[PDB]
């Protein structure tokens, strides 16, 4: 068993990431009130915590963040505002937590669209990292397989 | 062979039977049935014959009794208010609508050329050979057009189509009958609720007066009269539960108010005519905290980076942009302003002039701004927005675990019956889009987090360790209460301000709590497991019955993937599958509001809590009272 939690800000694609990694968009309805809504099978069970919806809710990160063991710190390459969000998120895991270090992935979702770009790939290097796009199916299993490994 | 094929079920012979077999092993419109289904057949399939065209099959509006397949010639469908519809050839088959869903005929069968011959299967021998297995995806076409997709998952369902056509559908299958008078309200309801996402009343009321005075061009003069009056009927059903949905929001739409006005007039005249509509027409003459409108106004105070202030009179539904209006209007501007929301901790948000109705979708502690984009990043909080300095543990502490549980489900329950279930899809498919308020919505989620941070304000304003836990063990306790009354909203907001970081820290506080308490807290913590999509709390609450207020955070995620997991529109055409889904989650509330619920100081203090919603404050706090 193994527990993933996908956070950001709004509008950054992280339920479109979520939906594309368990199921799928268009090809199967998606029904996020089941049991199995949030869990795939990869040779290992993923249940993906996702804060999308919820972000106006702190005590619902929080709550995710203690339950979790792998993070998926999402955003979007169209908005300047949320790589400059992701500080805040990586320190909250370290409160929750309470504990020293936390296997944790970059992801830099959106790319497919570059004439609405007006981050940089640049920025991300620094702090693994990927320029993922759920709606273009590029990289969306990587971020997930990344922090299993971790 | 045409005799043979005429003679009656119980007369055809076995080689007569052993013949026609063979024939029907031919006819494409029965190949994908089984070798059993297609035997039973050959003594069913009657031949018929006409032989001028022009030769009217069956009205619309008819009850229908026979499925038809072509075997020469060609014949037009043909739907009152829309002429010829498509034409249907060699080799296709229709009519199974009317039988499956035991609904009236969804159009008219007439031929369109000289000496065309069908096989029938007539009502009883459909019933029992066919219901189950032909025709379980129907796909009508209009103009060489898709426009309606249906599916047998009893009767059909629509899957996806355009929004006349689905409109058209409903209409055409509403049980008038008075011992299904709640089963059709509930078909309905998925329509009514969610017409506003693909089917605005911009064009939705237009086409109910359409459809209202459609006549029909098939039959006697009395088959037409009355296949008028129960289109008609049905007509007035669906208004009657449009306007039932809408309520007191009918006010925010003046195009639906118009037609509400005009719609009652035409009834009502005739009703005078007709001598009909005696139980729909008085109904319908009824029609023709509190909870907030749209059209109401707020004066809200818009602040400049100095901190000085403007007061501005607005409607709750306007737009930021007019927002931007009423300050550039009071203060005199023509300085290209930008409306700021920010958080106590000095986090910032730059609003659109797109976004609508913005003063309920603040923090419990957020202002709102008006500067020009030179001026964001110097913005800096008032000291307003920082919370209170000193607790109010001498207060409520002399007040009862049960009555503040009481006093606080008695006004989550005024605050959760203010929400209109339109205001969760606006919610969901996003404001902007409506251009309509959720601000009783906006106000009970904002309630959670006000709860919440109640809690941890007051264990980090309260110095005396020793009391401290006195403060723990009075959460707990309220908490439990809250359960008790199924209000599961503020249990679950009592034990994560409980779980906050600030509160949770504190060590020597939760070892000097007694292991009863800690015991009931550990339940409590469990409750919200995240496992197997919230299993642990999506099973105590669904034990309870309807009385109670639902973990809103977790219906707002159900709506919110919902939303992102299915797409609006496939192929062009309307996903119903997704709005059915929608309209199911949205109906759960309802579910919930469908019982009512069973000490003037207790209840101001409830009502009128002080918090600090600043993170870092409360960390602060929570370290110098436990380094
Ligand atoms: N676009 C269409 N709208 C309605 N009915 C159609 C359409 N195309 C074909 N039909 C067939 O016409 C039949 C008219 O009677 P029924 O409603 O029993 O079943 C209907 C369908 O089988």
């Amino acid at each position: 068993e193994y527990k993933l939690v996908v956070l950001g800000s709004g509008g950054v694609g992280k339920s479109a990431l979520t939906v594309q990694f368990v199921q799928g968009i268009f090809v199967e309805k998606y029904d996020p009130t089941i049991e199995d809504s949030y869990r795939k099978q990869v040779q290992c069970m993923l249940e993906i915590l996702d804060t999308a919806g919820t972000e106006q809710f702190t005590a619902m990160r929080d709550l995710y963040m203690k339950n979790g063991q792998g993070f998926a710190l999402v955003y979007s390459i169209t908005a300047q505002s949320t790589f400059n969000d992701l500080q805040d998120l990586r320190e909250q895991i370290l409160r929750v937590k309470d504990t020293d270090d936390v296997p944790m992935i970059l992801v830099g979702n959106k790319c497919d669209l570059e004439d609405e770009r007006v981050v940089g790939k640049e920025q991300g290097q620094n702090l693994a990292f990927l320029e993922s796009s759920a709606k273009s199916k590029i990289n969306v299993n990587e971020i997930f397989y990344d922090l299993v490994r971790q | 062979m045409r005799m043979i094929l005429r003679k009656p079920p119980g007369q055809r012979t076995v080689d007569d039977l052993e013949i026609i077999y063979d024939e029907l092993l031919h006819i494409k419109a029965l190949s994908h049935l089984s070798t059993t289904v297609k035997r039973e057949l050959a003594g069913v399939l009657i031949f018929e014959s006409h032989a001028k065209g022009g030769t009217v099959l069956f009205n619309q509006g008819e009850e229908g009794t026979s499925w038809y397949i072509i075997l020469k010639g060609s014949v037009n469908v043909v739907i009152y208010g829309k002429g010829v519809v498509c034409t249907l050839h060699e080799g296709d088959d229709f009519g199974q609508l009317a039988l499956v869903n035991d609904a009236p005929r969804a159009a008219s069968i007439v031929l369109r050329e000289d000496n065309c011959h069908f096989l029938r299967v007539d009502k009883e021998d459909f019933n029992r050979i066919l219901r189950d297995v032909e025709a379980n995806t129907v796909r009508l076409k209009e103009h060489d057009q898709d426009v309606l997709v249906l599916e047998k998952v009893q009767k059909y369902t629509v899957m996806s189509g355009t929004p006349e056509k689905i409109l058209e559908h409903f209409l055409e299958t509403i049980r008038l009958e008075p011992s299904l008078n709640e089963a059709t309200d509930s078909v309905l309801n998925d329509f009514v609720m969610m017409h506003c996402v693909f089917m605005p009343n911009t064009q939705l009321c237009p086409a109910l007066v359409a459809h209202y005075h459609a006549q029909p061009s098939q039959g006697t003069e009395q088959e037409r009269m009355d296949y008028a009056l129960n289109n008609k009927r049905r007509v007035i059903r669906l208004v009657l539960q449009w306007a039932a949905m809408y309520g007191d929001l009918l006010q925010e739409d003046d195009v639906a108010m118009a037609f509400l006005e005009e719609f009652y007039v035409s009834v009502s005249d005739d009703a005078r005519m007709m001598a009909a509509f005696k139980e729909q027409l008085p109904e319908l003459e009824k029609i023709v905290r509190q909870p907030i409108r749209g059209s109401d106004e707020v004066l809200f105070k818009v602040y400049c980076i100095d901190h000085t202030y403007t007061t501005i009179r607005v409607p709750v539904a306007a737009s930021v942009k007019e927002v931007i209006s009423a300050v550039a209007d009071k203060l005199g501007s023509g300085e290209g302003l930008i409306i700021v929301k920010m958080n106590s901790g000095g986090e910032k948000v730059v609003l659109k002039s797109n976004d609508v109705s913005v003063f309920t979708t603040l923090t419990i502690n957020g202002r709102l701004f008006a500067c020009p984009r030179e001026q964001f990043d110097s913005l800096t909080p008032l000291p307003e927005q920082e919370g209170p300095t000193t607790g109010t543990v001498g207060t409520f502490e002399l007040m009862s675990s049960k009555d503040l549980a009481y006093q606080m489900t008695t006004y989550d329950w005024e605050l959760f019956n203010c929400v209109h279930e339109l205001e969760l899809i606006y919610h969901t498919f996003g404001r902007h889009n409506f251009k309509k308020t959720t601000a009783n919505l906006d106000l009970f989620l904002r309630r959670f987090n006000e709860i919440q941070f109640w809690v941890v304000t007051e264990v980090c304003l309260c110095s005396q360790l020793s009391k401290r836990v006195q403060l723990l063990k009075k959460f707990i306790k309220i908490a439990a209460h809250c359960k008790e009354y199924k209000n599961l909203n503020s249990f679950f907001a009592i034990v994560m301000g409980l779980s906050n970081v600030a509160v949770s820290r504190l060590a020597l506080t939760w070892e000097k709590l007694p292991s009863k308490f800690k015991k009931f807290y550990a339940e409590f913590e469990s409750l919200m497991d995240p496992s197997r999509n919230h299993r642990a709390y999506r099973l105590t609450a669904a034990k309870l019955e309807p009385p109670l207020i639902p973990f809103m955070p977790l219906l707002i995620k159900d709506m919110t993937f919902t939303h992102e997991g299915n797409k609006t529109f496939i192929d062009n055409l309307v996903n119903f599958e997704k709005m059915r889904m929608i309209a199911n989650t949205a109906r759960t509330v309802r579910y919930y509001r469908s019982q009512p619920f069973n000490h003037q100081d207790v209840r101001s203090y409830v009502r009128q809590l002080n918090v600090i919603d600043n993170q870092r404050t409360l960390s602060q706090m929570s370290h110098r009272l436990e380094p």
